């Protein structure tokens, strides 16, 4: 049980020290976008992305004590969670557009280029100004990204032993949230500041799965229409959705 | 038999 | 904004104090249900409820503070994740089974009579599990319900609902430390009970597809105020 | 037009 023994400041520098990389689309900016060409480039880097998340999740305190059944479960259910609330998060700094990659930067008249991502577009570019407004700092956004993965499946999870993995992942879950208090009370915040803006972070997880439902039936119309190339591992995800 | 399986389990 | 003067037990008080009323289903006594009937019992009665959620907003301290449009919008984007909260709550003391009225309690099996409808019930019933685990108390319940009211369509329009939701968020921690937990306990319980409204979100977003999609099959017609929020969905 | 702004301003 290694999730349990780390300290606030511990878990911090693992949750950093296992972050992703920023990847590169194959955006090429001499020639006009299109609604087909521009998801085919999403599609693509978020695959690639994927993988990178998988490794990623296999370093979050805990996650490796769960069974592969239940690991499973809990990416298909957060996956494109993450995949959001990091893009929301490098976003930040550049007011309204989204940084997909270094090389692909958007705005939401871009974004129109496809029929209705403009709605989930604007979704995302007002989740980015939230967190600019909050000054959300990097501690705080993987103590957030790691809660997406541990809760967003949890509920949907028979057996005493069963009741072991939930309360399990619920005392990870406990120990972030303390991780999150410390990293605020360090900034001298007070007791009252703390506890608001811990509530202010996790409200925003509504609305990254809000995001992420829409997304997906977004992804599954993406599927129908056959036009848009997915990968065999997002249809596989995308599938595990709708079951 | 999932990808996802098989990169969980990739070592 | 005279929310923002409540203390934390005069804003518990106010949030008990407009509590919607329960509400019976029509009494038919047939069992079991078609797929027909028992949309038609709930539909009927999910238009009802509707009404008095209307009036129950206009009770949360904060929200008759708003203009009419930003109103609309909230109750827009919250009305089933309300609706839906509100069935966990009064399904707690029924395990296993859905207390959609107190003449219409459901078990699961009784969701496959409607197609895709199981799903969604097993959702709800987690979701009511997990109340029961945490203990959950009505005055933390009316306050969750408030959260959801002003926080699921804020960032789809803003300083005046934020300072609001912080009043809730103080009322929740004052509730939990009068009930004597440590500093630690609170901020726990603070953050297990949000993380479920990320539940009731996706069970929202499920529901609201599959009321589409009952919708397209037109088993049943539903009410013009019902289609109206679903609409403003699509 | 909407029902919800009837009863929003209604009792
Ligand atoms: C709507 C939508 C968005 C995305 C998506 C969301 C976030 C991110 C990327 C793609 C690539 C970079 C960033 O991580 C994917 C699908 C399938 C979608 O259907
Ligand atoms: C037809 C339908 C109804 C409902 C529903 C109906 C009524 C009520 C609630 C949910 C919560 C309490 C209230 O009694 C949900 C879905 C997904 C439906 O498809």
């Amino acid at each position: 049980s290694l999730a349990l023994s780390l300290t606030a400041d511990q878990m911090v520098s693992a949750l950093l020290d296992a972050e992703p990389p920023i990847l590169y689309s194959e955006y090429d900016p001499t020639r006009p976008f299109s609604e087909a060409s521009m998801m085919g480039l999403l599609t693509n880097l978020a695959d690639r992305e994927l993988v990178h998340m998988i490794n990623w999740a296999k370093r979050v305190p805990g996650f490796v004590d769960l069974t592969l059944h239940d690991q499973v479960h809990l990416l298909e259910c957060a996956w494109l969670e993450i995949l959001m609330i990091g893009l929301v998060w490098r976003s930040m700094e550049h007011p309204g557009k989204l940084l997909f990659a270094p090389n692909l930067l958007l705005d939401r008249n871009q974004g129109k280029c496809v029929e209705g991502m403009v709605e989930i577009f604007d979704m995302l570019l007002a989740t980015s100004s939230r967190f600019r407004m909050m000054n959300l700092q990097g501690e705080e956004f993987v103590c957030l990204k790691s809660i997406i993965l541990l809760n967003s499946g949890v509920y949907t999870f028979s057996t005493l032993k069963s009741l072991e993995e939930k309360d399990h992942i619920h005392r990870v879950l406990d120990k972030i949230t303390d991780t999150l208090i410390h990293l605020m009370a360090k900034a001298g915040l007070t007791l009252q500041q703390q506890h608001q803006r811990l509530a202010q972070l996790l409200l925003i997880l509504s609305h990254i799965r809000h995001m992420s439902n829409k997304g997906m039936e977004h992804l599954y119309s993406m599927k129908c229409k056959n036009v848009v190339p997915l990968s065999d591992l997002l249809l596989e995800m995308l599938d595990a959705h709708r079951l | 038999h999932k990808i996802l399986h098989r990169l969980l389990q990739d070592s």
